[PDB]
């Protein structure tokens, strides 16, 4: 959000 | 007596494979490895492996707080990329993918074992950190009927059972069968989580050289409970107005939802030819699934994260601190992981030195089809923190101005070869050994019509010594590496390189063959070289070259010194920093903490008119942490404290059964567990109250 930034 | 792979005698485990892949004293490994008990999870009655893990040093294990989610963990400062767990399960890796994450229930395992530092060695691509390694329950040498019933805060309520026996007179065929069901309320209003799992298992014994057990595990989570996400403001620091959102709130939709199913099937096998050779199998087929409409917080209107929304612009500058933006995701997965891993063990002598080689081929399959969709900034109404109204959200409304597709087919796979050997001669023991990976990956956009590849190479060993005086004292020392491989794509066009991690260590563990105690101590030298980091340019793009150092101490203790006390403590002092960033060098990482104690102690009446009680209680201290990268602010310390009360129902007549009562965060202590930025923090757990009844015929 999936994750670095999401 | 212990075997690796089997129940152990005590609260203090003296056998383990996960740091070698044989059956091998804990004194005789080079490397830290922690052992949790079924017993002494008993103790505590975990709802997931990673509040298990609560006393373990070195494991950070508030990463989102309260949510049981995932079994994420950070070790040594470090976690996998891509916020994904890095567990194991019989010594073959769970590999999961996005939000596809599978999950065990402590109730299914015999123990739960961390690795700390590089282990690629010995499992292939890793983090640098460590892993975690879940050993299942197996078929029992004698009949084992339980039967435990569950009560506590929150509307818990569970039930579960756990049988095993022979289905034959000598012993050939023998089973074991658990299952729970538990349903309760999640911490935050409006969320739930169940769980309906069930774990058959056989073994086969046509000699007394040849084993063949079948695994396999069922779980269903209609609801796997709450996932959002806090700003810092309300959460670490007050509100405008003074005041804080409560422990329970939920940002989400009302109708928000996260499901997760797990099918698992595969078998482990072992046969002895004779004092020389033994061969070994592990296998294992599993296909998980998981599906979520999930409204989560952004961070409050006047966050840098929501610069440019056209929701938050339009409010009175004054009441940008109490409004929170918000997102939502409909995610739908499905996921394939195939895994075989066979190794030959040899013992020979050559001379005064004995011998223990391990060859082995290991490899994985995976494959896992992600169909979901994202709200980027205005795709849900803001969230009034002073006046929350929760309702529904349509999630089926696409708004093609506000939201996106995101449909991915991602594809890895891993095949490697390695060795090691275990000689030792005298009192002198050095562990060598070596492994070379061939890791493809394959990511193909199904909107974009596009495909990204990128196969690897990569060889890691790992050397030490253990030295092993007679009295139980074993200093050691030892050098590892690991390799992590990267999905990140760069300017270029192409997935980076993979990043790296090499770890020097140093300690003395002490385990007396004549006490059921063991205490460990190490110091440690780990870092990840070729991080990715900020472009010196400003592209949105990412580059290499980055490093992180991570350094510190950990002791732990575990022992029952008699046979009604059991003694657990631990400390970890770990020290980690950005040595190479465009832009957060000198900082670190967050929801990482300088500092974490713990202690618990039980004790147990066998006479006076106490007789059948046990009391326990204690405590778990974890230091201040950095809520973001850029340090811009920190979370602080809290501790929290546990008791248990169990009474042996011996005395009414009703041997090997029990009734308890356990607590945890038993002052209800209110703190926020963590963030890992200013828009993302999570309210630690409140007080839990569990009421349990284990009850075997
Ligand atoms: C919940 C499933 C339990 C299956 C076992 C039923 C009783 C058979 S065995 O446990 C005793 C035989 O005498
Ligand atoms: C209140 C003390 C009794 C101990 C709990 C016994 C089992 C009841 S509850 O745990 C399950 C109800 O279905
Ligand atoms: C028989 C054991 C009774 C313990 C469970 C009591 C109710 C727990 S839940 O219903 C309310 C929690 O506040
Ligand atoms: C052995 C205990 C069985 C309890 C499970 C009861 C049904 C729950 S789930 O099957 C449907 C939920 O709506
Ligand atoms: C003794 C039977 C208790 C097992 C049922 C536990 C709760 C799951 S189901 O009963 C409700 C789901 O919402
Ligand atoms: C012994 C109880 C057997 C009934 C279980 C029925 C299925 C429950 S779970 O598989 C789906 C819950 O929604
Ligand atoms: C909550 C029910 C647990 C059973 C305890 C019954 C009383 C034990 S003691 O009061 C007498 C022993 O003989
Ligand atoms: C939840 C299913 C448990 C049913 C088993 C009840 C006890 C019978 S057997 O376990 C012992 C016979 O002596
Ligand atoms: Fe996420």
């Amino acid at each position: 959000a999936a994750a670095g930034g999401g | 007596q212990e075997s690796a792979w089997g129940p152990a005698a005590t609260i203090a485990a003296r056998q383990s494979a996960t740091g070698t892949k044989t059956d091998t004293p804990i004194q005789k490994v080079p490397q830290s490895i922690s052992v949790v008990t079924a017993e002494e999870m008993a103790l505590h009655q975990p709802k997931s492996v990673k509040e298990a893990l609560s006393y373990t040093p070195g494991v950070s294990v508030g990463t989102r707080g309260a949510s049981n989610t995932y079994d994420h963990l950070i070790i040594r400062g470090f976690a996998a990329e891509g916020q994904s767990q890095n567990n194991y399960l019989n010594g073959l890796k769970l590999q999961g993918n996005f939000y596809n994450d599978a999950v065990i229930d402590p109730y299914m395992l015999e123990r739960a074992e961390i690795m700390r530092g590089p282990v690629s060695v010995l499992y292939g691509k890793s983090s640098p950190g460590g892993l975690l390694n879940m050993v299942s329950k197996r078929p029992t040498t004698e009949p084992l009927k339980e039967v435990q019933f569950k009560a506590g805060t929150d509307s818990l309520f569970q039930t579960g059972f756990d049988f095993s026996d022979s289905l034959d007179d000598d012993g050939v065929y023998s089973y074991r069968l658990t299952g729970l069901a538990r349903s309760a309320n999640a911490q935050q209003k409006g969320s739930e989580e169940q769980r309906y799992a069930i774990a058959p298992a056989f073994t086969w014994r046509p000699d007394d050289k040849t084993n063949f057990t079948f695994l396999s595990y069922f779980q269903n989570e209609p609801e796997t409970g709450y996932y959002g996400w806090l700003p810092k403001e309300g959460t670490v620091e007050p509100l405008p107005n003074g005041k804080r959102l409560p422990t329970d709130f939920n940002e989400g939709a009302k109708n928000n939802t996260y499901s997760r199913n797990e099918k698992m099937v595969g078998y482990s096998f072992d046969h002895e030819f004779n004092d020389t050779f033994t061969v070994r199998q592990n296998l294992r087929f599993a296909e998980n699934k998981t599906s979520q409409n999930s409204v989560y917080g952004y961070g409050v209107c006047s966050d840098p994260a929501n610069a440019y929304s056209k929701q938050c612009a339009a409010l009175a500058p004054a009441d940008k601190g109490h409004y929170l933006a918000r997102k939502y995701v409909v995610d739908d997965e499905k996921l394939q992981n195939f895994s075989v891993d066979t190794q030959l063990q040899s013992k020979f002598a050559t001379g005064d030195i004995d011998h223990t080689l391990l060859t082995g081929v290991d490899f994985m399959r995976m494959r896992n089809d992600i169909n979901a969709w994202f709200g980027y900034d205005d795709s849900v109404p803001l969230l009034n923190l002073y006046n929350p109204v929760n309702t529904d959200f349509d999630f089926n409304a696409k708004d093609p101005a506000n939201s996106g597709p995101y449909r991915i087919l991602n594809k890895q796979k891993q095949t490697g070869v390695y060795v090691q050997d275990q000689a030792q001669w005298d009192k002198v023991l050095v562990t060598l050994g070596g492994r070379y990976d061939w890791a493809d990956q394959e990511s193909l956009n199904r909107v974009a019509g596009t495909t990204d590849k990128r196969d690897d190479k990569q060889f890691t060993w790992r050397g030490g010594v253990n030295y092993l005086f007679d009295n139980g004292v074993t200093p050691y020392f030892s050098y590892s590496e690991s390799f992590e491989p990267s999905s990140q794509v760069g300017k270029d066009g192409n997935i980076f390189a993979p990043s790296k991690g090499k770890q020097y260590e140093v300690g003395v563990k002490y385990v007396p063959e004549d006490r059921p105690i063991v205490v460990t101590g190490a110091v440690y030298n780990l870092t990840k070289t070729n991080n990715l980091m900020a472009d010196p340019e400003g592209s949105f793009f990412s580059v290499e070259g980055g490093e992180i150092r991570a350094r510190g101490v950990e002791i732990e203790a575990k022992r029952p010194l008699s046979a009604s006390v059991n003694v657990v403590g631990s400390y970890t002092y770990t020290d980690a920093e950005y040595t190479t960033d465009t832009t957060y060098k000198g900082n670190t990482p967050a929801q990482v903490p300088k500092h974490m104690a713990s202690l618990w102690a039980d004790y147990t009446f066998f006479d006076g008119p106490l007789s059948g009680l046990t009391l326990g209680t204690g405590g778990r201290y974890t230091g201040s942490s950095y809520g973001d990268p850029a340090n811009s602010f920190k979370v602080g310390s809290y501790t929290v404290v546990d008791a248990l009360v169990r009474y042996d129902l011996a005395r009414v007549g009703m041997a090997g059964s029990n009734v308890a009562l356990h607590v945890n965060n038993l002052f209800d202590r209110e703190y926020v567990a963590s963030c890992f930025n200013t828009y993302g923090c999570f309210w630690g757990a409140e007080r839990q109250v569990v009421a349990t009844a284990t009850f075997r015929f």
